[PDB]
């Protein structure tokens, strides 16, 4: 009912439309990259729904600042008490890591404040001739 | 064999030649500091370290030369006219930091951690200092 | 295929050009402290290629979120224990990381959105139009 806040909620609105378009990109690389570390890092595995829970949970909190650090590159094969052997190909983890990151935080994040920022104005200005319109039927 | 010494003449004095000739020296030096900063470092220099300290000995008598070869008459508006560029004060400074670093550096302890520490600083300039070659 | 989805996909393409340029830049910046850090703070090293990994490891998993607060100035030289004693200039490790943090995250991140957002008008009406010229080639 506010004169601003109304337009601010179906500018919203107009919004996720955008923000749907980058969840399904965010959807690939974020399943490239779990499914690649879960597969590297865990070979003997059985049938189980925890894998899917897997592929999901660590890349996704890995958009919002915790990277999970004590989990990037541990320390194996190595006495420190000798660390477990060092699964094969190990070492392609950080790299997909470092690629999937970089990919996700730098590139798709700022080209979605790229499609907020120029489609703004005329989202704002439908909005608000959307908002006077409907003060009718309010 | 005239046309071939010819031919090598005008392709070593060209100045796209010359740039990527420096261009080349500069990244076989910051190489090279890299490996002198990493690697531990003994009383005396390495052979890398020496080539390091040559560089930069060379690369300060050329900028002494760049003073000397310039328009004005009196040293003082020389040496004006050639720091009105800031890059050719932060060299100045750069070298000056290398030159005490490396003085510290031949000395006993606890000075050659003192050397190592500016080496440390200038291998930042000097990488910041590749966007001179990037420009 | 999809109206919105491809023009999308092939926008990503024409940033990652600007994103190769910031990808240079951040990683001279990047190298730089890496060098100077590892040097600093592991004086007495062997040759091995576990340096050239230090270069990369921490400064790159600092543009997200991640400082290692642990690893930014431990107590050193000092009974708490007698902590191990303090390697010379380690408080110059602390202050380049700060100018470091600085330019990248500050600087070329928002450099980075500039560039993608003063961009962003003359890729869409090319990527719209070059996938009009492609649904004959689909
Ligand atoms: C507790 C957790 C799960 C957070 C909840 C997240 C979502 C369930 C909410 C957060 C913001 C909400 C949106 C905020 C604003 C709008 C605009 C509004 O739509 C209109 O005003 C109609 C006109 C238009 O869509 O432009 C209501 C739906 C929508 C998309 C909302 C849908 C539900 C959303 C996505
Ligand atoms: C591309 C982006 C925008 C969306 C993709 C991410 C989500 C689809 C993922 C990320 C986190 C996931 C959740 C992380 C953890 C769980 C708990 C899990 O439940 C258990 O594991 C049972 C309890 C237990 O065993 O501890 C069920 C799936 C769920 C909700 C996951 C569902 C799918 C989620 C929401
Ligand atoms: C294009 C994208 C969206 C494709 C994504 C595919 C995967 C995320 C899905 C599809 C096939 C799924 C698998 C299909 C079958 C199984 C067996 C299932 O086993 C059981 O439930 C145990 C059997 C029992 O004891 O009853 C566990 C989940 C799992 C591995 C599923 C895990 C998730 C998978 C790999
Ligand atoms: C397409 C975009 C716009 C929306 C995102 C949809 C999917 C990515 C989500 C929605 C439903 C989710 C599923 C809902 C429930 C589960 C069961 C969950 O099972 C467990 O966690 C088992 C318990 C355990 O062993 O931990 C694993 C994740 C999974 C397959 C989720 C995977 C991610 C899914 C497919
Ligand atoms: C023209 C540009 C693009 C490249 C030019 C630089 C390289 C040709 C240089 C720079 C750093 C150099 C390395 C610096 C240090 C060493 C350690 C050095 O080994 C030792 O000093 C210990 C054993 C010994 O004394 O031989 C062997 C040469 C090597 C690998 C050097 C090989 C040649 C490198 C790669
Ligand atoms: C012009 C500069 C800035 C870069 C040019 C690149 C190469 C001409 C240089 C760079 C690194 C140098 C190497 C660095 C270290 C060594 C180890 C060095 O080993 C010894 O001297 C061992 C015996 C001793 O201890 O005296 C022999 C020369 C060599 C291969 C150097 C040969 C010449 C290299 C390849
Ligand atoms: C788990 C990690 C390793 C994630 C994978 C990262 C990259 C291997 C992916 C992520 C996004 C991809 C890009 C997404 C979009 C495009 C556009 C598309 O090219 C076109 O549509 C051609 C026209 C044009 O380039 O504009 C395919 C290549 C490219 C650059 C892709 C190249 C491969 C990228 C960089
Ligand atoms: C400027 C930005 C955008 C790019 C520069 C960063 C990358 C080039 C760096 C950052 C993280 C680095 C990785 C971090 C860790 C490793 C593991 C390393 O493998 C091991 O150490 C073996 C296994 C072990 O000893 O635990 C091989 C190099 C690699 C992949 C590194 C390769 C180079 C990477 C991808
Ligand atoms: C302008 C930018 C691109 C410069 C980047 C420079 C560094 C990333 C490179 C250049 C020279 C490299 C060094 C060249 C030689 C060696 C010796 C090498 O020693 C061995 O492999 C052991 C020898 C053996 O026992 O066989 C370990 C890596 C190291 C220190 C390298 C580490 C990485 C360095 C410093
Ligand atoms: C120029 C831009 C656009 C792309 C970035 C390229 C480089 C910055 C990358 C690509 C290949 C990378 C190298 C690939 C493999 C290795 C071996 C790796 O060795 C180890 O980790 C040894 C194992 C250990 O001691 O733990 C050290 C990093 C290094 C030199 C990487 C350093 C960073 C490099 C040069």
């Amino acid at each position: 009912v506010n004169k601003y806040l109304g337009p601010y909620v179906m500018m919203i609105g107009k919004m996720m439309i955008d923000m749907m378009y980058f969840v399904i990109i965010m959807l690939v690389v974020l399943m490239s990259f779990g499914v690649a570390r879960q597969a590297i890092l865990f070979p003997n595995e059985e049938p189980s729904w925890k894998l899917a829970k897997n592929i999901f949970y660590m890349p996704y909190w890995m958009i919002y600042g915790e990277v999970f650090a004590d989990q990037i590159d541990p320390p194996c094969g190595q006495n420190e008490i000798q660390l477990p052997p060092c699964k094969t190909g190990a070492w392609i983890v950080p790299a997909i890591m470092a690629c999937y990151l970089l990919v996700a935080n730098i590139l798709l994040v700022n080209l979605l404040i790229a499609v907020f920022n120029n489609t703004f104005f005329e989202v704002k200005s439908i909005s608000n001739q959307v908002w006077k319109f409907q003060r009718y039927q309010l | 064999l005239i046309p071939l010494g010819r031919k090598i003449y005008e392709f070593y004095n060209a100045p796209i030649v010359k740039f990527w000739f420096y261009t080349l020296a500069y990244i076989g030096y910051l190489m090279l500091f890299n490996y002198i900063v990493l690697v531990k470092m003994e009383r005396w220099p390495s052979t890398q370290e020496w080539i390091v300290i040559s560089y930069i000995f060379t690369l300060g008598i050329e900028k002494m030369r760049e003073i000397l070869m310039s328009e004005p008459g009196k040293l003082l508006q020389k040496v004006k006219v050639w720091l009105q560029e800031y890059w050719n004060v932060t060299d100045l400074i750069a070298i000056l930091l290398f030159s005490v670093g490396m003085i510290l550096r031949l000395q006993d302890q606890p000075f050659r951690s003192d050397g190592r520490v500016i080496y440390c600083v200038n291998i930042i300039y000097w990488y910041i200092r590749l966007l001179d070659i990037f420009g």
